[PDB]
């Protein structure tokens, strides 16, 4: 039980031992007063690489990129008050998509807690929303043990953020008894000592949920981020492709799960999904969901979501298999028929016995072959006299990224550059794709990119922002020079809040309230920043210049100017079903350009 | 027999009770309550009881909505890391309790109008000192005796449903009762004619009987 | 129709119900003597209190159903250096074992009330407490004119009366945990033993029938045993 | 009582119209999709402004300063998710130092709430312990009483954020039916009725109060910025200084209530206080608390905080009175003898002319004016022959930007600079000094420098930033050259974080783990920003470039390129009392100059 | 005192309360020797 | 839950002096949704539990 190794040390020497034995190199944070004795046994430490950010938020962020790339836990290390309400957002954003990292924030002396004191906030009171767990070390003896019950419940399940409160007092104090450092989780640990009747369980469940695969005569994989917490992963995706022949889409966070350029590939579905997966979903007669919790942006009108499989499912033919491994999210948002609850790459893998071979899939496999010509990814295409535009900006970069033969990891911010980045780039490697979905927050891509690239730094680091996601953590350019980060810094420059203005242009008559921010000057600012700036305006001035931005060797800034209020297509919004979309259409776009200019009275 | 027998309403509503056993670390109370303040679940009672067993806690959770709504919350609650587990005590038969300590006026409807009249911060005050049962206009005998028989009335009635007066003062007497709140909310309709000056419903606590029911049927059920 | 309270005016009548603080900072003292039945131990013991200046409210002699043993009860008021000064001086006396203080131990105080409440109600009791008052005017018209005076009611009331007032009493006794020993043709006897601030309870709430006869004695005191459970005996540090 | 004026407006139309019910005429905030049937009603809005910044946690810091300003709710308008996240540091700040402003976070429809949804935060849950209260507009109909119970409890009592979630289908529904407007807050149930019995308690408790000041022979004004929060506040107390002769000293976020240049002032004290005011509050014998709530950072020892005065106490000669507005910061930190609740102002106008005025306090004001003499902010002067000293830029800047003729108002960040702006600054006139001081947030300085000018854009203002903290928030440059705010901002660069490596070279032996960061090139960031940058090298080039900033038009950047290592003095830290504070030494700085090197090297 | 039989399943609620105002008799009351 | 409309009783059990414990009354009875915060030590109250 008991442990005679940090006897003698502070509670700053246990945490610079501790970090070591839970297998961390990389450690993000800023220092402060209530954190002072964890700064002081960290010196120049030879366990750890330290990123120094000159935001706290920028912190967490590139913990979270840490972890979507190398998939190790990201460490924030920050002092109290202030230092610990600023990598809120990040742990909310990890909270919602459901990325591995511990946050360790200062506290105010044990002796002050409760007296308004200087620097001191509620911070679990905070964090309890937004945090998989949280936990104030009241002693050094608890020390070695919390920072344990951490990091595994940060990696336990659906992977999340924890939060750990460190007292002054108690990271300086002297450790000077034998202590504990592993005890029981009281919800799983001990719980799961039942094995018999759930290991037995779910295997009833695998036998009928291959059965009705087998049974299955239109089926659609409901492919998530969820198969992506597994090495395997990918690879028995790809291999239940082959063995039962059925197509395969993806989400936002699941894209990069599957090959894209493979005929079985339905691309990503949901809000501004393509028609095929849509139009795939809404009639099949089985659904099976790896990895996916069935959100808003993906499922659109519930009312209407899946109308086949449900009728199927009433007449026994077919229904929705999930895979889950959190039975919280098991029959939230849609009735699930069987659920086979655990990783999903472990019950795949157990499930391939029990399931029939198929040579060739017919009827239904030539059906969304004709909805990939009718209904494909279409846009207003250039012409001589007009300016650039986004759709073909991401589409040129993704094919002068394939020319290097390096590794390509892609960084997005959040609005309509975050949906063109993820339709139009082919993805094919799993953990390549890095953006922030269930939050959403601007200013993630460049803090992403500079924490993915720490953990991946003989790999090429591509942040698509756009000019409102990135001007709001503008300061971690400054980082990633001093870190000494090659990444890859590209802004779609359209002049306005994109994502906003579709909408307001859509459902709003095309009145814009505050939607554009006064952007800076983006080339200057990389000089101040101490890293090259390019930029792009012509037409003709981007391949000529895309290349140049990618082969340039450290960090790197580019503009490129493109066209605006140009609504993200297609798309499902209001009470409309995955069936109710509203494709590209260029005569409507050339009414809507006129009409803009009418309401708007020529401003935009 | 036609005329007085009970019906339903539009817009029914059933009862879910919910048992959690959680770890007695700092905060949990707030963690469970704020978990199911945070997904707007209906609540009507939580109620924290200690087992008396070292770091470990008990919670009685009693819910209303559809059967798969209701489970989302177990699961919700069970997800928590203290949380050992979340037993539904909602299909099985339970005792379920509560705590109710009221203070009851002995003084009758008339005074209690008076009392509540004035607290409330006319013509109408007049009318009601007015009445032929207030305290005033009334000699000092009568009210004697109408406080005990008022006290006696309430007596009978807590005697009836299991409970007890603890206390008896010259204008009030403090009753105790544990039942149902079927049966809590039941007695203090009863009683609040007499008018209630003060009142503490604890919530409602749940332990499961055990299980026994049949004596014939215990293995000539034949359902196999 | 029933009006219901207020969210505003309850809370009002709550902090208005609350009663202020209506008691010192000191205690009940309680001393419990072990002496000798020696002939005219009683005599000293009081003497010695006398003598001294204690407020004294009770003394109790009990017999122990032992032979030539006795204890007495002792309850008095002051600070807790006058209290074991008092003790002390007790204790000094040659036929005194010891003299142990329950001022803070878990006890069982009791005290034994037996008291004669009339049954002819208010009036009547009002009317008898002014004629007996008259020794060494007109209210004695004044109180026999006022409604529910026997005299002013019919034969088949009054007999009404005394049972449902017999009644009250009653309910009232048993409440407290005691009994009506004795009923007369208008009055009846109780009796009740406990705790005797819960003496002075019921001795306030039949006040208003007419106690024409009462004897309180002095408490008596037993420890009791303050039991936890195995969770609570392993609070310790 | 109901209101029926809403009838047929949507949900954001109600509340464009609430804002000029509210004398609301700035609104900071940031879109979303989850506000946007907000938006698109203030769309033009002629009820007030909107100040837009490039991230919520600037418009909340932007408020903050709107507020300490001019006295008025801040108004924070963004979205829910990250948008509503962003907005916590403020609320924290705002916590702490006692900031009024009302901030309006968006949210996922009701129905959607509670099943992960996109954008979802539990918002009133986060903020519950940052907000001195929030609630959740369930309908409509509560949204016109929400928002004056919001208004009401922000400005009630001691000034503070409170939070307004707005779901989407909320805002987005249309009001058909009337609804009630006067607020119905349970803590005026309570004062209602017992009214006459507080009113009586804290007037004999001012007779009491007016005894023991007439009882006084070393009293001590121990002033705060609960002064502040009253348009008569500094007014009523000089008016008391003069009368009683009491000399005065300030915490730091009361600093300005209380014009230094008067002969009784002993300005800062605490931790980095001079060492005239924590050795006048050590020998005092009565100390009248008058808006303070005896922070750590200002006592230093509780253990040893005032022993004269408790000595007093205990004698009955003196003691300590404290005049508070909110009941639960009495005897929280140190036990009064005295307690006066209620507006600190309004106390001192019924406990004035109950008081004896003075002639003088000869013995009291000598040693006073000897401890001026002994122990003034001293400080290692640049020579003509080394590196640009801090303390004396403020000092410089100080009687530039106050001779121009204009109403300066002066922003810091936290850190030496901070520290150093408060010193020896001259604070004349109040409402002039704001700086995060409870939280002590980075980053604050330049935010709430812009939304200080906005609730006066006649006056100057004037960002005394530090680089570290400036680089924070940097990135709301761009957005003072959009609202129209000319601020003036000054970095200190000492190219380190100096208030940290201050404690690491006292307690740490000098091993700066993590301190130095690599900071931006100031000049050209402002260019690309479209700001006018300036910079100083040497020490000559100082005197113009001071008077070359406060006199440009527009929004200008100063940066200063100041010594290293330079230790903020006096310090009261550790176990140590007010009186056992680290005096200034040239001797032993070079020493920790010297050796500083040799543990280093570089 | 149940200890000894076992206890194999307990609830225990944590602790409510009602004021109750001390009845003392009017020659208990009488007693106002506040001189 | 009294029996009166959007009004709820809590019944809170502390340890420590006084001082200590008076603060923890102040510091709640200053939240916005209460109305008051009683003292019941050193006051005659019928304690229950179940
Ligand atoms: C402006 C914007 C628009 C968007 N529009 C779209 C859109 O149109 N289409 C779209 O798809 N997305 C869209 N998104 C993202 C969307 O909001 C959600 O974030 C997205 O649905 C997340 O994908 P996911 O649910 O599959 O993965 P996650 O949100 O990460 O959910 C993972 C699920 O799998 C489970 N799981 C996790 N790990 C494992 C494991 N090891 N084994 C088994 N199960 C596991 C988890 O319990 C969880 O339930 C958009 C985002 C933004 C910012
Ligand atoms: C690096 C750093 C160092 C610092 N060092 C020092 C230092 O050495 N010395 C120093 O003084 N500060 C220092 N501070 C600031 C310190 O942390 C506190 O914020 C500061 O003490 C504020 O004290 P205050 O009471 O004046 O302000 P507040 O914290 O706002 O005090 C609030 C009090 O004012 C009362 N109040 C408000 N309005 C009224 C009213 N109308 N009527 C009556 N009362 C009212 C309130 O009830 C409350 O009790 C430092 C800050 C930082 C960041
Ligand atoms: N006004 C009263 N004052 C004192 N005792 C009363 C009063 N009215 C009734 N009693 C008696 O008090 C008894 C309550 O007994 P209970 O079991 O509650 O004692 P308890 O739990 O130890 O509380 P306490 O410490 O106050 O005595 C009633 O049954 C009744 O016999
Ligand atoms: N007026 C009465 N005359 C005789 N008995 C009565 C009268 N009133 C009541 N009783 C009855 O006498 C009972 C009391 O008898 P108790 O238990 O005291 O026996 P006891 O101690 O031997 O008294 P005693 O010596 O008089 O017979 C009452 O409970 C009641 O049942
Ligand atoms: C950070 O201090 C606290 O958390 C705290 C709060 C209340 C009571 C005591 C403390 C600890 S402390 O007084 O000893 N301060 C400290 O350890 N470091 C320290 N570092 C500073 O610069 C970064 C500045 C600074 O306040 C001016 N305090
Ligand atoms: C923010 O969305 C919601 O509040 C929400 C959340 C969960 C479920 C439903 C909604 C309402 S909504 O589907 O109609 N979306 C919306 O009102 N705004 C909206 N704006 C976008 O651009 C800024 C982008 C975007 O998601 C892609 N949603
Ligand atoms: C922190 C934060 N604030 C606001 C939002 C709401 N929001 C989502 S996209 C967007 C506009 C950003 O558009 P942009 O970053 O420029 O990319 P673009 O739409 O132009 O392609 C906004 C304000 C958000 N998701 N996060
Ligand atoms: C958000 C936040 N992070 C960290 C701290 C701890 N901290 C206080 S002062 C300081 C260094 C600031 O130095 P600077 O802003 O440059 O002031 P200067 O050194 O120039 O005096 C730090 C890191 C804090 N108070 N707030
Ligand atoms: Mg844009
Ligand atoms: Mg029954
Ligand atoms: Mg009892
Ligand atoms: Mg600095």
């Amino acid at each position: 039980d008991m442990d005679t190794s940090f006897v003698g040390l502070t509670g700053g020497q246990i945490f610079n031992e501790m970090m070591s034995r839970q297998n961390v190199d990389t450690v993000f944070g800023y220092p402060g007063g209530a954190i002072l004795p964890v700064y002081d046994a960290i010196h120049n430490s030879d366990k750890f690489n330290f990123v120094l950010p000159k935001h706290e938020q920028g912190a967490g962020h590139m913990a979270e990129g840490y972890a979507r790339a190398s998939g190790k836990p990201g460490v924030v290390l920050v002092t109290s008050g202030p230092g610990a309400t600023n990598v809120v957002t990040p742990m909310a954003d990890a909270f919602a998509d459901g990325i591995p990292m511990v946050v360790f924030t200062g506290q105010v002396p044990t002796s002050a807690i409760g007296t308004d004191a200087f620097q001191e906030a509620d911070v679990v009171g905070i964090s309890r929303s937004c945090t998989k767990w949280n936990v104030m070390v009241k002693s050094v003896e608890e020390l070695p043990l919390r920072i344990n019950e951490a990091f595994e419940i940060a990696t336990s399940g659906r992977p999340g953020p924890v939060l750990v409160d460190l007292p002054k007092d108690v990271t300086a104090a002297i450790l000077r008894n034998p202590i504990p450092t592993k005890t029981t989780l009281p919800s799983n640990a001990l719980n799961q000592l039942t094995s018999r009747a759930q290991d037995e369980f779910v295997m009833q469940s695998i036998n009928k949920a291959a059965d009705l695969i087998n049974l299955a005569k239109k089926p659609v994989l409901y492919v998530g981020a969820g198969i992506l917490n597994h090495a395997d992963g990918p690879r028995l995706l790809k291999e239940l492709s082959d063995r039962a022949q059925i197509p395969v889409t993806t989400t936002l966070q699941g894209l990069g799960s599957f090959d894209q350029e493979d005929p079985k590939s339905l691309d990503m579905l949901g809000m501004h999904g393509c028609a095929t997966a849509n139009l795939a979903v809404q009639n099949a007669d089985l659904i099976i969901a790896v990895g996916a919790r069935f959100d808003d942006r993906v499922t659109g009108n519930i009312s209407k979501f899946a109308p086949e499989a449900r009728r199927a499912a009433a007449e026994g033919r077919g229904g929705i298999i999930h895979f889950e491994v959190s039975p919280k999210n098991i029959n939230k948002v849609v009735q699930t028929q069987i659920a086979v609850e655990g990783d999903a790459t472990t019950n795949l893998g157990k499930m391939m016995s029990k399931i029939f071979p198929v040579k060739e899939r017919s009827e239904w496999f030539a059906q969304i072959n004709k909805w990939k010509k009718e209904y494909p990814y279409a846009y207003m295409e250039e012409t001589p006299g007009s300016k650039i535009k986004p759709q073909t900006v991401i589409k040129k970069l993704s094919k002068v990224a394939n020319d290097t033969g390096r590794h390509v990891i892609v960084t997005t911010g959040v609005g309509q550059h975050q949906m063109w980045a993820a339709q139009h780039w082919t993805w094919r490697n799993p953990h390549t794709f890095i953006t922030s979905g269930g939050l959403g927050t601007m200013g993630y891509g460049l803090p992403a990119a500079i924490g993915a690239q720490v953990a991946k730094p003989e790999s090429l680091v591509i942040d698509i922002d756009g000019d409102a996601s990135f001007n709001m953590t503008l300061t971690e350019l400054s980082s990633a020079v001093q870190a000494g980060t090659p990444v890859k810094i590209l802004i779609l420059n359209n002049e306005e809040q994109g994502m906003v203005t579709q909408w307001q242009s859509l459902f709003y008559e095309h009145r814009y309230s505050h939607t554009h921010q006064l952007n800076p000057d983006f080339i200057k600012l990389a000089e101040a920043m101490g890293l090259k700036g390019l930029r792009v305006k012509k037409q003709e001035e981007l391949d000529a210049k895309l290349k140049e931005f990618v082969s340039t060797k450290g960090p790197v800034l580019l503009e490129v100017e493109v066209d605006k209020k140009v609504p993200v297509l297609p798309m499902v919004a209001g009470g409309s079903g995955l069936d109710e979309f509203i494709n590209f259409d260029p005569e409507v776009e050339r009414q809507q350009t006129e009409l803009r200019h009418k309401r708007t009275g020529g401003k935009h | 027999i036609i005329y007085e027998t009970p019906a339903p309403s539009r817009q029914p509503r059933k009862q879910h009770v919910l048992n959690c056993l959680v770890q007695n670390e700092p905060g949990v109370l707030s963690r469970v309550s704020g978990t199911l303040a945070a997904r707007g679940f209906n609540i009507d009672s939580l109620v924290v009881c200690n087992t008396e067993v070292k770091d470990l806690s008990r919670m009685t959770i009693v819910l209303q909505g559809q059967d798969g709504v209701i489970e989302q919350a177990r699961r919700q609650i069970e997800d928590l890391v203290p949380v050992y587990a979340v037993l539904d005590y909602t299909n099985s038969e339970i005792i379920k309790r509560e705590l109710v300590m009221a203070r009851i006026s002995l003084l009758g409807t008339e005074y209690f109008e008076d009392l509540l009249l004035h607290h409330h911060t006319q013509e109408l005050v007049a009318e009601i000192r007015e009445k032929q049962f207030h305290p005033a206009n009334l000699p000092a005998s009568e009210v004697l005796r109408l406080k005990h028989e008022h006290l006696n009335d309430i007596t009978n009635l807590t005697n009836n449903f299991g409970g007890r007066v603890v206390d008896i003062s010259e204008t009030s007497c403090i009753v105790e009762l544990s039942a149902k709140p079927t049966r809590i909310s039941a007695f203090l309709k009863l009683v609040e004619p007499f008018g209630v000056l003060e009142c503490a419903r604890s919530g409602m606590m749940a332990l499961p009987r055990t299980p026994l029911k049949t004596s014939t049927e215990e293995a000539a059920d034949e359902d196999e | 129709d029933t009006p219901s309270w207020n969210a505003n005016s309850a809370v009002s009548s709550i902090i208005y119900e609350t009663p202020a603080p209506s008691r010192q900072p000191r205690k009940q003292h309680v001393l419990n003597c072990l002496v000798q039945n020696e002939p005219g131990v009683l005599s000293r013991v009081s003497g010695t209190l006398a003598a001294r200046g204690f407020n004294i409210d009770s003394l109790v002699v009990c017999n122990t159903e032992v032979k030539d043993l006795s204890r007495m009860t002792i309850v008095l008021q002051g600070q807790d250096g006058v209290i074991e000064q008092a003790r002390r001086q007790i204790e000094d006396l040659v036929p005194v074992y010891a003299v142990l203080d329950y001022t803070n131990s878990e006890i069982i105080k009791r005290e034994l009330v037996m008291a004669r409440i009339s049954l002819l109600g208010t009036e009547y009791f009002e009317d008898l407490l002014l004629h007996h008052h008259t020794s060494t005017q007109e209210l004695v018209a004044e109180i026999r004119e006022k409604q529910f005076h026997p005299a002013n009611l019919p034969a088949s009331e009054v007999l009404r009366l005394k049972h449902e007032h017999l009644n009250d009493i009653t309910n009232l006794t048993n409440n407290f945990g005691g009994r009506v020993v004795d009923i007369s043709e208008t009055s009846c006897i109780v009796e009740l033993s406990a705790k005797p601030t819960r003496i002075s309870a019921f001795l306030k709430l039949v006040e208003p029938f007419g106690v024409l006869e009462c004897a309180r004695s002095g408490m008596m005191a037993l420890p009791r045993t303050p039991l936890k459970t195995s969770t609570e005996e392993a609070a310790d540090e």
